[PDB]
RNA sequence: UCCUCCUAAAGAGUAACGGAGGAGCACGAAGGUUGGCUAAUCCUGGUCGGACAUCAGGAGGUUAGUGCAAUGGCAUAAGCC
RNA sequence: GCCUGGCGGCCGUAGCGCGGUGGUCCCACCUGACCCCAUGCCGAACUCAGAAGUGAAACGCCGUAGCGCCGAUGGUAGUGUGGGGUCUCCCCAUGCGAGAGUAGGGAACUGCCAGGC
């Protein structure tokens, strides 16, 4: 079962990350689409938010779920982060491999400044 | 290749006058042919086993591996994944390559035989055929002959019942008999 | 043990050793081996029986 | 058959008889044999009633027993001082309370039924009684 | 169809329990019908001999309960593992 | 025989209990295996490879139902 | 001498030639790690042929495994690669 | 307020088993893998390229309250503390009081964020 699989690959990875804390990024994947959200370090808020969904740049897309699109959200959460003074953040990979459209986001994000 | 192809149109695509879905998307397919070779006497050293795989290669188009044992067989040695026979399991197109070898070119040393039965059961549809041996292809030269090895076959597929498989045995052109 | 006793010198030119017992019964080929010598602070092979 | 089997102990407690039992009525069939009395009941006892009430039901319907022993009777050798382990198994044993239900019947009239477990009011360390499912 | 008359008890646990058994009466409950449990004293033998012909759970009782009454089904019985005349009853409303 | 010998001590050690703690170190038990009945969750942290949890803070013991995975596990007390 | 359960009293130690069983050596690998992976048992069916015996499908599940007896974590696997 | 999604809190009284309903926008299956990457062989998996079909499987929401689970009240089991007995559990006074069953409950909730309404 690929939603039970997804879950044996990340538990150890968010039983470090809880370990760091702070502000956070997550990702969410799914084919035909990927977001991502900024979340605060009380679990109470959110602080960034950025899509392919958003209606803005849905329209630019040859596909909704491209790579291509995860950087240009990527450059797009770096940018909005930027603008409200966010650092030092803690990147969740979200139960997938830093090579596929998560580190395709997240690496275009940290060339736009986003550390991580 | 022009078997999978029949399978892409010809086969349980009408299926809804004959059998009760919800979804046209309930159709049978074929998952996989995971295949049997057996070491026999050479059990008790099987360096030869990437020799034999090499030669069951030469019908398939899979790429060789050898079957790790299970249980352990025997007083033979066996331990854990002990390497001890060959399976080289067949998925999508590579299914249909097989058989369009077997019984088509591969033929000099089958047994009398004429039709397989249609109402064979299993519980979920996934037939058999009996042919023992690689059965040989023929060569320009050959020179191929000696013990020529062993092959067993059971398909796996997504039906649920013996004569819902029974619709699905549509799919290759071995003598089978209603 | 009857698996016997392997000593060997670093490739650092130091006098200080490495001494394991690394039994030849099933698996005869020779121990060659990195460990972190002690004297230099650095990451060497050590060989060579006795 | 009416022994403990599949255990990994061999040897118990001689233990203390507290129990106040859940085996207080006819479970399946609809005439019994109730203790309404308190002590041990040995293998041996209920052989001597089996042996009893198959006289009066001597070809008539099955029998049902729902008391078991769950302990051995160990007892220690004689020629030998006290220590050097538990002793050496002689009976097996259950205890019994007065509320607990022995044996069933149902295949036979209740006047049948009567007619053995009348004949169990006898060879036995309680003074047993006879009962019925009745209606209520 | 079978009255009984039910008092109300504002006692409860083993010691009040014993001492109540030990009398004409035995401990007994009326509940459910969307109105709280109520805790009451029974006739020790005059509600077994009733329940013993069976009728009383298939029929609805015309108890006497503080007074008054109010209609109940028989719902439950416990009973002791040697003493014959009842331990505890339950009813619920009808 | 007879049985034999019958080891000493066996012993087997309790501090994760009550508002344990308070100056400098919180504990758990000595069980040979340990990951979620007296463990820590979230935040917090104690535990290596010889599962006794002993976690370094002045915060006192509290309990508290439930956490990940249904375990009970064991929570500091801010002052 | 070391080591384990039950008996042994819901804090904690604990008797008995009480109920019952082991260790006295191994492992460069089963060690370090990033990633990937997931049984037993019962059942159905077997082949040129079986003193033993193939890989699937059906049931099932912290019932397999962990170098070694014994118990308990365990898939985040600490199980194997 | 609701539909879906992600997350934090919460972690199965969200489990077991049998249905309804819907994919608009979600979502999963599904489609392609001659060209990035990948498989002890295998496009199953990983990854890349996607919208032709399914609404079945799964998923979300809801229904069926039989089981697991919560749970009155009463009673029983057990006993803090005193006193007694033809007796090793049994009785009195006083404090406490299960577990399992019954009524009743239970088929996860909710804030932040973007989007469907």
């Amino acid at each position: 079962d690929k939603k039970s699989a997804r879950i044996r690959r990340a538990t150890r990875a968010r039983r470090k990350l809880q370990e760091l804390g702070a502000t956070r990024l997550v990702v969410h994947r799914t084919p035909r689409h990927i977001y991502a959200q900024v979340i605060a370090p009380n679990g109470s808020e959110v602080l960034v938010a950025a899509s392919t969904v958003e209606k803005a740049i849905a329209e630019q897309l040859k596909y909704t779920g491209n790579k291509d699109a995860a950087a240009a959200v990527g450059k797009a959460v770096a940018e909005r982060a930027l603008e409200k003074g966010i650092k030092d953040v803690s990147f969740d990979r979200s139960g997938f491999q830093y090579h596929g459209r998560v580190q395709a986001l997240a690496d275009a994000a940290r060339e736009a400044g986003l550390q991580f | 290749a022009k078997l999978h192809d029949y399978y892409k149109d010809e086969v349980v695509k009408k299926l809804m006058t004959e059998f009760n879905y919800n979804s046209v998307m309930q159709v049978p397919r074929v998952e996989k042919i995971t295949l049997n070779m057996g070491v026999g006497e050479a059990i008790a050293d099987k360096k030869l086993l990437d020799n034999a795989a090499a030669d069951l290669a030469a019908i398939s188009g899979q790429k060789p591996l050898i079957t790790k044992a299970r249980k352990s067989v025997a007083g033979f040695k066996i331990r854990q994944g002990y390497p001890i026979g060959c399976k080289v399991t067949l998925r999508g197109e590579r299914m249909w390559e097989f058989f369009e070898r077997l019984i088509t070119i591969a033929v000099p040393r089958i047994r009398d035989f004429r039709g397989l039965s249609a109402k064979s059961f299993d519980g979920r549809g996934n037939y058999s055929m009996g042919v023992r041996e690689q059965i040989i292809f023929p060569e320009i030269d050959y020179d191929k002959v000696d013990r020529v090895r062993g092959l067993d076959i059971t398909i796996t597929t997504t039906a649920k019942s013996d004569e819902e498989g029974r619709a699905l045995l549509a799919a290759f052109d071995f003598p089978f008999r209603k | 043990g009857i698996r016997e006793k392997i000593k060997l010198v670093s490739s650092a030119g130091t006098g200080h050793f490495y001494t394991t017992t690394k039994n030849k019964r099933t698996k005869p080929e020779k121990l060659e081996l990195k460990k972190f010598d002690p004297v230099v602070r650095q990451h060497v092979i050590y060989k060579e029986a006795k | 058959m009416l022994q403990p089997k599949r255990t990994k102990f061999r040897k118990m407690h001689k233990g203390r008889n507290r129990g106040l039992a859940q085996g207080t009525d006819v479970s399946f069939g609809s005439f019994g044999l109730k203790a309404v009395g308190r002590g041990r009941l040995t293998a041996r006892q209920i052989e001597a009633a089996r042996r009893a009430m198959t006289r009066a039901v001597k070809r008539q319907g099955k029998i049902w027993i729902r008391v078991f022993p769950d302990k051995p009777i160990t007892e220690k050798p004689l020629a030998v001082r006290m220590g050097k382990g538990k002793g050496n198994v002689e009976y097996w044993v259950a205890l019994i309370q007065p509320g607990k239900v022995l044996y069933e019947m149902d295949g036979v009239p209740e006047e049948l039924a009567r007619e053995a477990f009348k004949l169990a009011a006898a060879k036995l360390p309680i003074k047993t009684t006879f009962v019925t499912k009745t209606v209520m | 169809m079978f009255t009984i008359n039910a008092e109300v008890r504002k006692e409860q646990g083993k010691g009040a329990s014993r001492r109540l058994r030990a009398a004409n009466k035995f401990p007994a409950i009326i509940y459910g019908g969307k109105e709280a449990p109520l805790a009451i004293e029974l006739d020790h033998d005059k509600v077994m001999n009733m329940q013993a012909k069976a009728e009383f759970y298939s029929e609805v009782l015309t108890i006497v309960v503080d007074g008054k009454e109010i209609k109940v089904k028989a719902q439950d019985v416990q009973r002791h593992p040697y003493k014959p005349k009842l331990q505890h009853i339950d009813f619920v409303r009808a | 025989g007879g049985s034999t010998r019958n080891g000493r001590d066996s012993e087997a050690k309790r501090l994760g209990v009550k508002r344990f703690g308070g100056e400098s170190v919180l504990a758990g038990s000595i069980i040979v295996r340990q990951r979620g009945t007296k463990f820590h969750a979230g935040a917090n942290v104690g535990c290596g490879r010889d599962h006794t949890l002993f976690a370094k803070a002045d915060g006192k013991v509290k309990f508290e139902v439930k956490g990940p995975k249904n375990r009970k596990f064991i929570s500091i007390e801010a002052e």
